[PDB]
């Protein structure tokens, strides 16, 4: 009754006025291991290796 | 058991009773077991199939 009805947010359902979600986390972007990154890497195939060296 | 029989004393001389008996023998399955607890490492590094070897 009169005219100062309007249709407020506080009116309509959970399911009306849902949040959108967003499936990407906000992260640092993961630097890289130093030594996985610089060193020079090998396949070892025993819990030991040996190698020769100049002496 | 097994059932005996008697020499009777002359004609008319009283008979005699007699009867067998049976019992019961058995077996009865026990079981053997053990555990062999091997490391992944040694598992992965060892030259040989070290499961098959065990078996």
């Amino acid at each position: 009754a009169g005219f100062a009805n309007i249709q407020g947010r506080a009116d309509l359902s959970d399911v009306h006025l849902p949040d959108q979600v967003i499936k990407d986390v906000l992260q640092t972007a993961p630097e890289a291991s130093v030594l996985l990154n610089r060193a020079r890497k090998v396949r070892m195939s025993s819990k030991k290796t040996k190698q020769p060296v100049l002496a | 058991s097994l059932p005996d029989a008697y020499w009777v004393d002359g004609d008319t001389g009283l008979k005699q009773t007699t009867k067998n008996i049976w019992s019961n023998v058995f077996m009865t399955a026990e079981e053997l077991a053990v555990i062999v607890p091997i490391p992944d490492a040694l598992i992965a590094d060892s030259d040989l199939p070290l499961w098959d070897e065990v078996k």
